[PDB]
């Protein structure tokens, strides 16, 4: 009888006719509220919603039309979440299966795949880079004259240069190319006989080319030696062509087995970075390969639904660690305050906010 | 497929495809098979949409095949025609007509079998046969005088008067039309005046249409046989008429002959012979027949050249930079390549026809990457049982006993190929090429490199092209700089063997293999990988590093070179192939012996550093 | 009233899939691993059947009871096997013994041999049982290789166990004849319930419905109205004849009294089995009937042709190796006595044959050099013609040979090439003739679909750019290179395809075809390029081939997929598929032995005559009970009859080719083997048919080939050797070409007039609605969603053209004047379809 | 090499290869029997002495 | 259908027969020494016994 009113609503366009295939197929033979819960999460995912959270399945002022049309057939559920492991589709992860009941939370397997990649990738997969202070401080005097107060530009570049996987984050206007520039002369300056090879990018050919016009108006204000010069990058080109999506299919050229041919990465707004693309963008990457992402907090595309950048940098408000606030004052040559309570070290560590305009 | 009474094996059925498109939408192939199926990879991300609609065309098709088998009576078959448009078609201004005339031909059946008060259950074959029928019974006449010039058959008691009468189709047994009386009926034993007969109708339409033209007529027939060429004659009522024709009527100058020869003069001179082809000159001449159409006239003049050879030389400049993979994929067929990669043309249909119906052996790409996927499995000593079950959800495998002989044959051969590669096998990492030869920057990636050298396993048989690429992969390590030696193991106790080389010889190969892309990119290359290897291998001695040249040796490696490239019944061959056809038709010594020379430039190291 | 299909291939895969579906999948592995041995899927079972499922069904020698089945059969062998095996394990110690007992000699049965064949043996009796397969020692070990091996004069090793073997090995263990009746029989009855159900026909199923319908009970009163709707029947070509079409005709006609029966044959002339034609059933024929009547004239050769050929066929007592067929000379017309072959003012026989110089010769080179030698001579007599040195003459009468006097008689369409070829490396123009070619196996074919593949879909680069690079439209790699550096040009291009899409859409497929050849000058470029009006031809016969199957189908994708369907798997037997003549222009005709049957030529040329092919299948009719006999088993016992018949359809072929010849005909003669053993070896021109009436089935060598061919020559009969010809081309004067124009229209006709409507007039998207449907309600189209209606007011009715139909018929019978009826509206809306 | 080229049916040229192809499999079973023979005889003459 | 001829050139036929012929004679020979290697090993085990 369910799926009497599946169809009746994807006539009237409140679901899509692929989520309720998908759930008649997967959860048929199961109890009709997990088909209702699986229709729902389905229409989610094509709305572009990373999870759906089981607070959401239970009757609301707000809610989907069809669930309050479905109460009479699923009728009252103490738990959700009982019901739902108790069914062959939905699993805690231990075994394959289609939606994954993590916590409070229903996900996909390919999203919950991608989140605990992103997760992974974050919390462990960066490591840190000890090289030499002195010379790093003679550099970042060159680049920065003002050295009596706090310079929030100098903290990003050694907070960029000290991790792997770093985030600069900052508005509009602030200045953050002009930090991207003076991050990549001091990293040639700190390797001059070491090959190096940075590469840029963007998820939009626009912004892939202001990106290119800043870098260049940026990096020619300070003088550079000639090997210093051959190290600049060329161009940027987008995301899509640099991982070489064929048009046709959804397989990469750059996949997890063929890394890229990068040393240094920079990914210029960050905040069109969907949850998919980070996810595959991580893959190929290799071990040696530092990457940095520009963007901002506040932006709508780092708070919209699928994002990562958001999550990110919503934890750069607690600060940096007691030990990184030490480590940042013995680098920088200023103090650097020290964030309150411990919540994420590897996390907390890699971020840097840019509060000048 | 339980109704076709066949046995049921839950697979290669369109719930099976659908489950199995959905559960790749819905969970990633790399984890395995949900309930004994396997995701499917490629329908994901906002194109899965498509998915989804296919489901509900067949969620249809399913819903009515149950209900039309049922017999019902004849009351009941009324509401069904029409719910069954509104639910698989979208009618638009022309489909509606279709439409109605398909609903009203419903009606009229239905309603005159309620007519006799008809009470049994009735198939649906019967009401569909008798449909089938009427709409091959029911024609269209509606522009018959619209203004245009009619094209019609013949119908009976229609006689319109027309300035210009022509008629077409008029060979021995097409006209008159035959329609035979069904034997049990008795009019037709004794005839009776005012009887009609179809016979008599079309030969007293043949007259009326004779008698109804008023100023022209025209009657045309099929004398000859296009295909043989041979003599085929005319109805028998066009036979009376000009034969009518040639008694009453003699031409002028024709007094002094006899009425048989007037006759047959006569006859010959109303009777007009075309050509057999539109492009014959004899059309396009001052005469009664010359033709309106100057499409032909071209074709006739015989004014226009001929096809030049497609081979022709181009210009072309090596690029800074050259991917490994690039030479990898020119050096596995050069002749190809030149196609494939200068011309970026590939010789392929846009879709390929689905097979009919499940397969029951294995053979081809089909067999190769199972092959290759359980050896890697073997190679590392995985569970080939897991592997196995993943096959089977997969549905490649076949039913039954036969997958698991199959499998089972496969598993001993790998395992024999295995054990040779596990021994010789050391954990290592894979290390970025980047590299300089002439000016050309190359950079790859090289798997699992070892510090004892460079290990490769392939389930294939022994060819040169696997050395070839062994080879190319050894000359970019050498030259990348290290000590290794190269091994790869292949089908039936083959082996390509390679000893380290130094730096500079490394690139002075790599020079040369360079310059052959750089040659085959402008004009494409005559090498062939398997008859010059075994040209190359009937000559050259390996014990004396030197290329003999006795006359026996030299017959010897002609004959083998003609083996490998015809080949056997069995193996179609080298020769065989559209990119070789596209070259040439037909087998040239001068191209011999070119093919010989560059062939042997390219491939003696390959021989040379074999061990 | 049923409906007729031409082919039926697809059911019986179909058929052949279903019965392995059905058989196979419920066996045990132990009974699949030797069902997968003999066959590996469905599709080479029906490779070895195929030939028997067509026609007749033939009897089958040793049938299997029907009783048992597959298991039974493995268990039996199993069996035997177990207890060879447990004889062997017993008798593993006194054979060792016995044999140094036994008096054989140790030369022929090494002891050291001896001991790696008891090992050998030992190790396969120890292992488990689950295949079939054998040793080859045990071969070594039987009673009867023993009582060879052993000397003469001495004690004779016999152990029971020796026994055993030998009746084992004395037949093959097999479970192929088995599944191969079990399939024949369950493929011919699933065609026939599925030709049933869909109630459609063939041509051979009318033949078995008359024979089985005869056959009954009923078929008396059949055969009763037959016999009174035809008097009299003629039966012609009877030499070429079905067991089921003579079943018939004796049923109908056989001792009736008022009716005549006249059976019109030849039997010398049965060359047509591959299509399923039995001679034996003419054999059977002409022992039932007791009148024989001959024709004793010839009235199209020459006295001395028919000479010529009744002495070559007179040579051994039965010339055609069977007692039925006797050989009568004829006559020769009195009208025919002048006729003679002149060259150079000399005289020339009526048959010459060519003898190839050598003790031993291959057949590619015996092929090569009489095909080289044809071609000088074809040559020399064109130019003779030219000069008019050589002619032909009937009584005073002479006329010069011409091209289409001569004529090359071949067995296959590969010689038919290799001739084609010899004549063009002289400028020699020929036509091939045919009666078995189908026009989808050519090139022409596959480029036509690459074309309609990227016509259909011009937006793909990859698609468009493969179909320009074929040879039919005729583009170097450089303008492929061009168009794939400019990005205008290729634009260009794409529009262009497009707009042969809309024509293809909008007119149909010629038209597309024809507006395509006509922009890019195809037809000009093929014709003005060596032999490509052969493809032209080949061209146009496709395209009118694709606009009659488009005619018949859904959307034009399904064109395609018909195409592409008919270019994997072509029909040879289709009339439709015939390749056309190439031209009709006088040259010489290339035709095959089967065709030229029926026809007369001047000059006759067999290159390739010497030439034969030993068939290995055992399919044979016994010559007692004249019936078709198919052997499973394959014994060389049926392996020689079906030789024996081989031999008499190619001395028959040997006949048919040489009766063609009205004034001259050339034969290549030449020492034939198929593999030299040795060379004092005779050759294998015995089993040629011309080598066995040369040498009298007697085989011999090259120098008693040449001394009988030597004995036979005459006046009518002369020989020479046959050497290279010198490669000089045949030099033809040019011939001026008067200028060609077409004729112009000065005036274009009017479409002014026309009988329209106000729809028409009006409203354009309606196109050809209106004629189907001269009344239908186009004033209302669109149709909106009517999926529901909450309380099925008047607005909420359904909307369209066939609602409003509906509506306006319902007015229109309606009677004003008296009140509404419930009940009549419930029926006219039940009638309508609608709900209640 | 000559200039001449020869014409031959592909039915023709597949007897060839299985001619050439049935001789070296004769010549390689020769070939193991004439080394079975020298083994044996050479066995022989060692146990005679 | 255009693999009904096979062309090769005339040079490079004769070598395959040539290739045949040595076949052949290397086949008769082996047959030969066969032959002896047989009759040699039946006289030496008849001294044995």
């Amino acid at each position: 009888k369910l799926q009497k009113q599946l169809l009746e609503a994807v006539e009237h366009k409140q679901l899509r006719p692929l989520d309720v295939q998908f759930a008649l197929t997967v959860a048929g033979d199961e109890h009709p509220a997990v088909t209702l819960a699986a229709a729902l999460l389905s229409h989610d995912a094509g709305e572009g919603h990373v999870c759906l959270p089981l607070s959401r399945l239970e009757n609301n002022e707000a809610s989907h039309p069809l669930l309050a049309t479905c109460v009479s057939e699923i009728g009252e559920l103490q738990n959700w979440e009982e019901c739902l492991l108790a069914s062959q589709a939905v699993s805690r992860g231990d075994e394959p299966t289609p939606m994954i009941l993590c916590g409070d939370r229903l996900y996909l397997n390919r999203m919950w795949c991608n989140e605990r990649t992103v997760a992974r990738f974050f919390n462990e997969v960066n490591h840190a880079i000890e090289v030499d202070e002195a010379l790093l401080a003679q550099t970042l005097d060159k680049l920065f004259p003002v050295s009596d107060e706090i310079n929030w530009q100098k903290v990003a570049a050694a907070v960029a240069l000290t991790r792997r996987i770093s985030v600069i984050s900052g508005g509009p206007g602030t200045g953050k190319t002009t930090t991207v520039a003076k991050l990549l002369a001091a990293l040639i300056q700190m390797a001059d006989g070491e090959r190096c090879r940075i590469r840029l990018a963007a998820p939009t050919g626009k912004a892939a080319a202001r990106l290119t016009e800043s870098l260049g108006k940026a990096l020619r204000q300070l003088p550079l030696t000639d090997e210093q010069k051959k190290r600049i990058p060329e161009d940027a080109s987008t995301l899509h062509r640099l991982l070489g999506a064929q048009p046709g299919s959804q397989r990469l050229r750059h996949h997890a087995g063929n890394p890229l041919h990068l040393d240094v990465l920079v990914v210029d707004e960050a905040s069109m970075i969907d949850l998919p693309m980070m996810s595959r963008l991580i893959d190929a990457l290799p071990d040696h390969a530092r990457v940095i992402f520009l963007g901002d907090r506040d932006q709508l595309a780092s708070v919209e639904a699928g994002a990562v950048l958001g999550d990110i940098c919503a934890y750069a408000n607690a600060g940096f660690t007691a030990e990184r606030a030490r480590q940042l004052s013995r680098l920088t040559g200023t103090h650097v305050p020290a964030g309150t309570g411990t919540e994420a070290a590897s996390l907390r560590d890699s971020l840097c906010l840019l509060q000048k305009s | 497929v339980r109704e076709l009474e066949l046995p049921a094996t839950g697979q290669h059925t369109w719930r099976f495809g659908l489950t199995r498109m959905l559960l790749g939408y819905a969970m990633e192939s790399a984890q395995g098979e949900w309930q004994s199926v396997l995701p499917y990879d490629e329908s994901s991300g906002l194109i899965a949409e498509l998915v989804g609609h296919l489901a509900s065309l067949l969620m249809q098709l399913n819903i009515w095949r149950r209900g039309l088998a049922q017999e019902r009576p004849l009351e009941e078959w009324l509401p069904v025609c029409r719910d069954m448009l509104n639910a698989f078609f979208l009618p638009d201004a022309e489909t509606e007509a279709a439409m109605t005339l398909i609903e009203q031909q419903w009606q009229a059946i239905i309603a005159e079998g309620l007519g006799a008060q008809y009470g049994d259950a009735v198939p649906l074959s019967l009401l569909r046969d008798e449909l089938a029928q009427r709409l091959d019974q029911e024609r269209i006449s509606q522009r018959f005088l619209a203004g245009p010039v009619n094209i019609c058959t013949l119908m009976p008691m229609r006689s319109i008067p027309f300035k210009v009468v022509c008629l077409l189709g008029m060979n021995d047994g097409v006209y008159p039309r035959q329609l035979a009386p069904l034997g049990f009926d008795l009019m037709s034993q004794k005839p009776k005046r005012g009887d009609r007969s179809r016979r008599d109708d079309d030969r007293y339409l043949f007259l009326e249409a004779l008698i109804s033209a008023q100023q022209k007529l025209y009657i045309s027939y099929i004398g000859r046989s296009i295909q043989d060429n041979s003599e085929r004659f005319p109805s028998v009522l066009v036979q009376e008429l000009i034969d009518y024709i040639g008694q009453s009527h003699y031409l002028p100058g024709d007094e002094a002959l006899n009425c048989d020869e007037s006759e047959a003069r006569v006859k010959a001179h109303l009777t007009c012979l075309h050509t057999r082809m539109p492009f014959d000159p004899q059309n396009y001449q001052p005469g009664e027949r010359q033709s309106y159409a100057r499409e032909w006239l071209p074709a006739a003049s015989q004014a226009g050249k001929a096809h030049s050879e497609f081979v022709q030389p181009l210009p072309f400049t090596l690029p800074e930079t050259v991917p490994l993979e690039t030479l990898q994929r020119f050096w596995a067929h050069p002749v190809r390549a030149f196609f494939q990669m200068r011309l970026q043309v590939n010789f392929r249909t846009e879709d390929s026809e689905i097979p009919d119906t499940e397969p029951f052996i294995l053979e081809g790409l089909s067999r190769y990457q199972i092959n290759q996927q359980l050896l890697n499995a073997l190679v590392e000593q995985d569970d080939a049982e897991r592997l196995f079950r993943r096959f089977r959800a997969a549905g490649d495998l076949p039913y039954g006993a036969f997958g698991e002989i199959f499998w089972e044959t496969q598993c001993q051969e790998m395992q024999q190929l295995a054990d040779r590669v596990i021994a010789c096998r050391q954990p290592g990492q894979s290390m970025e090429i980047d590299l300089a030869c002439n000016g050309v920057q190359i950079t790859g990636w090289l798997p699992q490199v070892q510090p004892d050298g460079l290990l490769r396993w392939r389930p294939s048989l022994l060819s040169v092209a696997q050395g070839m690429q062994l080879w190319l992969e050894h000359l970019v390590y050498c030259a990348s700089g290290g000590n290794g030696e190269s091994r790869l193991f292949l089908r039936k106790d083959g082996e390509w063997r390679f000893p380290p080389l130094a730096a500079e010889q490394a690139l002075h190969y790599l020079s040369q293999l360079i310059e052959g892309y750089r040659e085959g990119m402008s004009a494409p290359l005559l090498v062939l990988p398997e008859s010059g290897g075994a040209w190359l291998k009937t000559c050259y001695d390996a014990q004396n590093d030197a290329m003999l040249d006795d006359d026996s040796t030299l017959q010897k490696a002609r004959t083998k070179f003609l083996q490998a490239y015809e080949g056997n019944m069995m193996v179609r061959g080298e020769g065989d192939d559209i990119w070789y056809q596209r070259l040439w038709r037909q087998l040239t010594p001068e191209t011999m012996e070119a093919i010989v020379e560059q062939s042997q430039r390219f491939l003696l190291p390959l021989f040379r550093f074999n061990q | 009233e049923q409906q007729l299909i031409e082919d039926e291939s697809l059911l019986r895969y179909q058929a052949c899939a279903d019965f392995w579906r059905r058989h196979c999948y419920p066996l045990p592995r132990e009974i699949a691993q030797v069902v997968f041995e003999t066959w590996k899927g469905p599709q080479a079972l029906l490779r070895d059947i195929n030939r028997y499922l067509q026609g007749e069904a033939p009897v089958i020698k040793a049938p299997p009871p029907d009783d048992e089945t597959l298991a039974s059969r493995h268990a039996q062998i199993v069996a035997r096997i177990d207890t060879v095996k447990q004889q062997w394990r017993d008798a593993v110690g006194e054979l060792d013994a016995l044999i140094e007992s036994s008096g054989i000699d140790r030369r022929k049965f090494n002891r050291s041999n001896q001991a790696k064949w008891i090992d050998k043996i030992s190790a396969w009796a120890e292992e488990e049982t689950n295949s079939y397969q054998l040793p080859e020692s045990l071969e070594k070990f039987s009673q009867r290789f023993l009582e060879d091996r052993t000397k003469a004069g001495g004690e004779t090793p016999r152990h029971p166990l020796f026994e055993a073997i030998d009746q084992l090995l004395a037949e093959p263990l097999s479970i192929r004849d088995l599944v191969i009746t079990r399939a024949l029989a369950e493929i011919r009855e699933t065609v026939a319930r599925e030709k049933r159900r869909r109630g459609e026909l063939g041509f051979d199923d009318m033949l078995s419905r008359l024979d089985s319908a005869l056959r009954s009970e009923s078929g008396e009163v059949l055969a009763a109205a037959i016999r009174t709707r035809f008097p009299v029947a003629m039966i012609d070509e009877f030499q070429d004849t079905d067991p089921q079409q003579y079943r018939i005709f004796r049923r109908i006609w056989h001792h009736q009294p008022e009716t005549a029966l006249l059976l019109i044959g030849d039997p010398k002339q049965a060359i047509y089995a591959f299509r399923g034609a039995d001679i034996f059933t003419y054999m059977k024929a002409r022992s039932e009937v007791h009148a024989h009547y001959t024709l004793d004239t010839n009235w199209r050769s020459a006295p001395g042709m028919v000479n010529s050929v009744n002495k070559l066929f007179s040579q051994t007592d039965d010339a055609f190796m069977f007692r039925e067929i006797p050989f009568i000379p004829v006559k020769s017309a009195g009208k025919n006595q002048a006729l003679r072959f002149v060259f150079k003012g000399e005289t020339q026989p009526a048959m010459k044959m060519w003898l190839m110089e050598g003790e031993s010769c291959g057949v590619g080179d015996y092929q090569s050099t009489m095909a080289q030698v044809c071609a000088a001579q074809i040559r020399d007599w064109l130019q003779a013609g030219q000069r008019g040195e050589a002619l032909l003459m009937n009584g005073d009468d002479a006329r010069p040979v011409r091209a289409s006097d001569i004529s090359v008689l071949v067995r296959s369409r590969q010689e038919a090439a290799q001739v084609r070829d010899a004549l063009t490396l002289l400028e020699i123009p020929s036509v091939y003739l045919s009666n078995r070619d189908s026009v989808f196996e050519t090139l022409e074919a596959q480029e036509m679909l690459w074309l309609l593949q990227a016509v259909m879909t011009p937006e793909r680069e990859n698609t468009l750019r493969s179909a320009l690079a074929t040879s039919m439209m005729g583009l170097n790699a450089l303008d492929i290179e061009t168009l794939n550096n400019d990005e205008h040009a290729w634009d260009v291009v794409v529009e262009e395809f497009d707009g042969y899409r809309q024509i293809w859409r909008k007119r149909g497929v010629m038209p597309m075809l024809r507006a395509l050849m006509s922009a890019r000058n195809i037809a000009e470029n093929l014709l003005a390029t060596a032999g490509g009006e052969r493809r032209l031809t080949d061209i146009l016969h496709i395209s009118e081939l694709l606009q009659e199957a488009g005619t018949q189908l859904e959307s034009e994708h399904a064109l395609v997929r018909w195409l592409s369907q008919h270019i994997l798997e072509p029909d040879s037997n289709a009339s439709s598929q015939q390749m056309r003549l190439e031209s009709d222009k006088h040259l010489v005709q290339i035709v095959t032995i089967h065709k030229s049957k029926g026809l007369e030529y001047p000059l006759v040329w067999l290159p390739f005559i010497t030439n034969f092919r030993v068939q290995e299948q055992a399919f044979y009719h016994d010559r007692h009970s004249f019936e078709a006999v198919l052997d499973l088993n394959a014994a060389p016992e049926s392996v020689d009859l079906a030789e024996a018949e081989r031999l008499a359809e190619d001395l028959r072929l040997l006949y048919v080719a040489l009766t063609r010849s009205v004034w001259h005909c050339s034969l290549g003669v030449a020492p034939l083997v198929r593999r030299r053993g040795d060379k004092k070896g005779d050759t294998d021109v015995h089993q040629s048919a011309l080598g066995r009436l040369l040498q009298k089935g007697e085989p011999q060598d090259a120098a008693g080939l040449r001394t009988c061919i030597e004995a036979l020559c005459d006046d009518d009969i002369a020989w020479q050797t046959a050497q290279t010809g010198d490669n000089q081309p045949w030099q033809v004067n040019d011939v001026s070409t008067a200028e060609l124009n077409a004729k112009t229209l000065q005036r274009l006709p009017g479409d002014n007039w026309r009988v329209t409507s106000y729809s028409g007039l009006q409203q354009r998207g309606h196109g050809i609605a209106q004629d189907l449907m001269p009344r239908l309600d186009v004033d209302a189209a669109g149709v909106a969603s009517v999926v529901e209606e909450p309380t099925l007011t008047p607005h909420q009715f359904p909307r369209g053209a066939s609602p409003g139909t509906f509506l306006h018929s319902l007015f229109e019978d309606l009677d004003f004047t008296q009140p509404v009826d419930p009940n009549w509206v419930r029926e006219k809306l039940e009638l309508g379809g609608f709900e209640s | 090499m000559s200039r001449d080229l020869v014409t031959i049916p592909r039915d023709v040229w597949n007897d060839i290869q299985g001619y050439i192809d049935s001789l070296e499999r004769e010549n390689d079973s020769l070939k193991n029997q004439l080394m079975e023979a020298d083994e044996y005889v050479a066995e022989l003459e060692e146990k005679l002495n």
